[PDB]
């Protein structure tokens, strides 16, 4: 189990931005939450990522990701602050040979169309894996401001929010190998610009499925393998009780 | 000799807020004593925790709040709870801290019914996180952080509105500050239906105050707003 | 401690511009004053954050509006920084005044004269020049080089214990002297070009007076100006 | 009885500023001074004040406000220095609502005409009730210097002994509510820009009723309830003994 | 230990080349900006490595090819020698602002804002001459003589614990605010000509702004970005 | 009286990279703690070890090696080993290193077979010296540096390439940074014939990293390249 920056992920103080004792726990917190995630043919070119933004995915139901009781409880507080617990798993046999690249990204805005506002769930089963594009590398997708008629909009070249396509490996990760292992077991702590962020609006971590080399496996064997996910918050500490979001 | 020095780079610049001296013109004056004023301020946090009123629309603005006979289910009042707000420019918690740029603290909102002496009832005081929607209903109040004041012993109730922030500070002049809106609300709802007494008045006042908690703390000043002169 | 009194007035802000004398000046006369005085107007930075008007304490601010052309304009003085953070009603301090030339590469020089005191108004003639009395005196003339800041700090030099922010009785008898301060000052400065009278030139030059609370102790706690709602 | 920025206003020292002996005491010393106010009715808008000024009442009799023999000490001596004790009664009985707040208001001129010198006493008695304007509200009102025809007279915007209406609870104060007492106690001790101010001309407290919220009864229930109060010297400190002024 | 975070960030480097004003300002409205909006455009420089347009935080950097005729220009400035180097996704550090005049013999002054205040926007009449409000101010107006150098420490100011490098969430609600924290700065600085507006010239002199990040502390490792291969 | 100083002939420079502090304008700022940030980067060694991604051509390049049945006495691939060749651009090794002006360590190539399970075979991995011509044979490959890596346990092999030099450091944007040509070559060469099972995909890929070593140390921090941001 690859834990990040820690020994123990589980440990965490409740935040020092809040005067109200936090909800620490709620109906079930020692579950998984299983979701589908799409399947990894030969077609999938390298580098086409697939990115899971955490708890972007409790809310839109990514793949039937359905959060039961931590969604509903993450619509009835105001921030939120966990570390999270991914799990890949994707049955590759003998008979295929490729490399997934199962991370944790920190804080980007893989999931928004190069071209608007955010994903819907028709649009990630058109496409089925992101290409990795010149925008995706130079962060040119990540939403522009609209500046509106007075200011001329410039030509934007560049966003911090990129991926290094290369470089993927600095994060928390596995490398779901063809011919090591078949699961991934990824444990990250809590990160963010305040002691506790948001609920409804923030993407502190996103799980990174990445293919870096494309999938081969001989016509009448083991084909085309699912890719399955199980995320599980370690420690959460939710602040601001209020009534059911809006 | 010389003492040789390389001056720097910010050579013969008057910096307004430099932490230190300078030459002194005039000195060896022994001031007159102070020492028979009393009530020395030596922090204006002495003031913040001082209960002012609040104000409140309907430049004729109010400071308490008419309870209508009507019971209802939707706030009697609910003001969003922003340094910035105008109902709370002439308190000394909002007009202190707007002069500066970042607060941390509980705002304590002290109640006082101005009604009769042989009403009876209940209020509900809900505090709510900033939520993308006001809560109107007394059902979506109860769900809040709420506290149920009595006409009892009780005709004064200070609701310590509580510190719930993605940041250690707050900016105190901004109406947004935070993720979509508005920053929270506090809500003085009625519970049960008031008894007022016949040949006793009907519709009676509630009047508000806004202090500051005792853990309120203020940072950064800044330049302050000179529309007050004009 | 970002609100401590010690702390927070303890910054250079503006108090006034003030312009540059280039002879022997006459002291505004005190009022009322009549039409017809020759006299010299504006010239003096009444150092105090009360209210001024011709160099002399007032009792309200007044600024102009619509200023035409019939009598003469009078140069009226206030710290907007210091009302809007004044919650209290005495305040003693010792002075830390800069002096900022608004004119390009200017050689100016900054009288001053105690709080009770009064300027030394006349000329010796020195090698058959006018030299005024201003260059000489017990009192600090400090000198700036050719495009240099005058910065000293002045004691709490005024006959009063402290200054009083708000103040109620009457220092002379009453009818319009009510609320109306007669030593709360600590003195007065006045920026004059050091070369004698023949030597006067045709342009008016104008100069910026900056003020630091050193040592701020705040007694009484009083209100805040009242914020509009429009 | 709510002292004001010490445990005990009745310590205090002599003035450091004269040189003889302090007339510490006279003839009737441990008595109060009782003076009529004008009575409060349902007319009376929110925030119409009506100031009480201390010495100033003594003087002018401010509602039959007779000093007997302290007034006959305060004309015989120059310098004068005593702290305050007021105490405001109300009648206020089950039958109305409303809450006053009368308060010890330091260093303000609000005896003064918004347009003028000082007022009488028939124009204490034809308004009433002086009414929170705009003029009391920006300081607009303390008298204005007589700049003369030379200077163009600038258009006074602000004077600094204003009333900010909706922050006089920071002033000694009590609020005379109708359901939790029926009079207020207020101590406070000398304050002053010097160790002791003059006799004739100074003001260096306010006793200050407002209105809060105003007065509601029903029909045919108790009516109008006058408003008292007792002016009390706490240890006075009389400097500069010359005859009666003129 | 060259590749030590806390020495390799602390260094001087360029940020924004911003104009001086020479009036009181209009700070620029938030987005969108309809036509026809009367303001001060490019005069602010708001501290901050991430990408900026007209002196507020942006999502992305964007220069221009081809700037043509239509439409106002905006100031787009990026730490060039920051994100080549910032392997990491949050950075605090102590801001070391410098700013040096591109102007030959310029007496120019810098002003600042904290981290979630605003540019104070107005004028009051002194003397009969338009003095702005941001001569005046509880923050640092540092004032440079005639042909100096401003410089002046900053502190960590902002309401959030650290600076986000790379940011994911939504600071207000979503479509188009992903990527864009809201309090990631150290303030803004702005120059100005310390003369009042009668004697606004006709030249519109620029200014260039320096910054050093003393005590730099980054958390979370992550990536660099994408080096074409042509 | 006065220290006298005889200022030296660097007198009002302000200098990029001086060590040294200037003056605070805004202090007594209690920032918000940052305790609960994990992985804080001290030093940014830290990700020059961490192994990332090489790029190879065949902008769409690829990381890793095709693996073609044909047996061949060249080499399978053989890049050389300088961190300005644009197998590196793209690591965090040759992106954080490209920044810097010498360094000085081992880098690591961290290989992994990504074919299936039951292959069997042989792989030669040959570190050369700068020689005049690039090795290609593997009678040329024995010779110099070798390991030979079997696909047993071992599908993942670190081979350290060694630091043999004439001076300490190497200059770390240059092709040729010393004697005639190109700084070194390592070269996978495949030594037995690879016994891929039927039923299983025939040429597979072999997937390079760019680590550094333990002791891997970089010096002289150079102004980078902003050609990232075009």
């Amino acid at each position: 189990v690859l834990c990040a920056y820690v020994e123990d992920p589980t440990k965490s103080d409740p935040p020092s931005s809040s005067t109200d004792q936090p909800t620490t726990t709620f109906t079930a917190i020692d579950r998984w939450y299983t979701g589908r995630l799409n399947s990894w043919t030969k077609a999938v070119k390298t580098f086409s990522f697939q990115a899971v933004p955490l708890p972007g995915a409790f809310l839109s139901r990514q793949g039937g990701l359905n959060g039961g009781a931590f969604t509903a409880t993450l619509h009835r507080h105001f921030l939120m602050k966990c570390g999270w617990q991914v799990q890949v798993q994707c049955n590759l046999t003998q008979f295929h040979q490729g490399a997934l690249l199962v991370a944790m990204v920190p804080e980007t805005t893989l999931d928004v169309k190069p071209d608007g506002k955010a994903k819907s769930l028709q649009e990630l089963n058109e496409e089925q894996w992101v290409e990795m594009s010149d925008d995706y590398r130079t962060g040119k997708n990540m939403p522009f401001q609209s500046l509106g008629t007075y200011y001329r909009p410039p030509n934007w070249t560049w966003g911090p929010n990129f991926i290094n396509p290369y470089q993927v490996t600095v994060f928390p990760h596995q490398i779901l190998n063809a011919r090591t292992s078949t699961s991934v077991d990824i444990n990250v702590p809590y990160i963010g610009e305040t002691p506790t962020q948001s609920s409804e609006t923030q993407n502190s971590w996103t799980l990174l499925v990445m293919v870096l080399v494309p999938l081969d496996y001989k016509e009448g064997a083991t084909t085309d393998p699912e890719i399955t996910f199980s995320v599980r918050p370690t420690s959460p500490y939710f602040n601001g009780l209020r009534n059911r979001y809006t | 000799g010389p003492i040789p020095t390389a001056p720097r780079e910010n050579s013969l610049m008057f910096l307004s807020t430099t932490p230190d001296d300078t030459v002194p013109a005039y000195g060896n004056v022994r001031t007159p004593p102070v020492n028979y004023l009393p009530g020395e301020i030596t922090d204006l946090l002495q003031l913040a925790r001082i209960p002012t009123l609040m104000a409140f629309g309907r430049d004729a603005y109010v400071p308490y709040v008419a309870v209508p006979t009507q019971f209802d289910d939707k706030p009697l009042i609910s003001f969003p709870i922003t340094l910035s707000d105008p109902v709370y420019q002439n308190t000394l918690v909002g007009a202190i801290s707007s002069n500066f740029a970042n607060y941390r603290g509980c705002i304590q909102i002290t109640l006082t019914f101005c009604g009769p002496m042989m009403a009876r009832g209940k209020f509900l005081l809900s505090y709510s996180p900033p939520n993308g929607t006001q809560p109107q209903t007394l059902s979506e109040a109860m769900q809040c952080t709420y506290s149920i004041w009595d006409i009892g012993l009780n005709s004064s109730w200070t609701f310590v509105i509580p510190y719930i922030s993605p940041s250690d500070y707050r900016e105190t002049r901004a109406i947004t500050n935070s993720v979509y809106s508005a920053d929270g609300w506090f809500s003085l709802h009625k519970l049960t239906k008031i008894t007022l007494p016949p040949d006793c008045p009907q519709s009676p006042c509630i009047l508000f105050f806004a202090s500051a908690g005792e853990d309120y703390t203020l940072r950064l000043p800044v330049d302050c707003n000179p529309s007050y002169v004009f | 401690n970002h609100t401590n009194v010690k702390f927070l007035f303890d910054r250079s802000r503006l108090l006034n511009v003030i312009k540059v004398l280039e002879k022997d000046a006459v002291f505004p006369r005190p009022f009322p004053t009549a039409t017809g005085t020759q006299q010299d107007d504006g010239y003096f930075c009444l150092l105090t954050p009360r209210p001024t008007v011709a160099s002399r304490p007032a009792t309200r601010f007044g600024l102009y509006v619509s200023p035409s052309d019939s009598g003469v304009l009078a140069n009226t003085s206030l710290d907007f920084n210091f009302y809007s953070l004044a919650c209290f009603t005495y305040f003693r301090s010792d002075l830390e005044v800069t002096v900022v030339s608004l004119e390009p590469d200017l050689e100016f020089a900054v009288g001053w004269f105690p709080s009770g005191s009064e300027y030394q108004a006349s000329s010796f003639v020195y090698d058959q020049l006018h030299v005024p009395y201003h260059f000489t005196g017990r009192t600090p003339r400090a000198f700036a080089s050719k495009g240099g800041k005058v910065s000293f700090v002045l004691p709490w030099n005024s006959v009063s214990s402290v200054l009083p922010v708000r103040w109620g009785g009457a220092s002379k008898l009453s009818s319009a002297t009510r609320g109306l301060p007669a030593h709360a000052d600590w003195g007065t400065i006045y920026a004059f070009i050091p070369r004698p009278n023949e030597k006067k030139s045709t342009a008016v030059k104008h100069v910026a007076v900056y003020i630091r609370y050193k040592n701020a102790r705040a007694w009484c706690p009083s209100m805040l100006p009242f914020r509009s709602y429009k």
